[PDB]
């Protein structure tokens, strides 16, 4: 049947559960971290992207299933 | 006199040192307080 399509779509959706929150809650930290101090700026930035890259990479994992399902 | 040392002692960071404790670079204008005897007869306080 279609029951693929489901999968096709809860990859996606229920990937993107997770890692949505995660990227906010990242960059919300860090903008207050600069906005108290903002000489730290340069610093806590590659920080918030060395991080912020490991909530996205569920999120291609999701992605990534969400094209195998669909071939 | 404490707790300017308990609280100072936190804030070292430059960029947080601002306001009354920023130690400015090139200083170009100075005041000075003076306090004198509002009366005489003092002596050499005075012009001390």
């Amino acid at each position: 049947e279609g029951l693929n399509l489901v999968a096709t779509a809860l990859a996606v959706g229920l990937g993107a559960i997770g890692p949505g929150v995660g990227i906010g809650i990242i960059v919300s930290g860090a903008v207050q971290a600069i906005g108290r101090n903002p000489e730290i700026e340069n610093r806590v930035v590659t920080y918030m992207f060395i991080g912020i890259a490991f909530t996205e990479a569920l999120a291609i994992f999701g992605l990534v299933i969400a094209f195998l399902i669909g071939f | 006199r404490e707790v300017m040392a308990n609280l100072t002692a936190r804030v070292v960071g430059a960029a947080r040192r601002g306001t009354l404790l920023e130690k400015r670079e090139t200083v170009k204008s100075v005041a000075l307080l003076v306090v004198t005897p509002d009366r005489g007869l003092c002596g050499s306080l005075v012009a001390n």
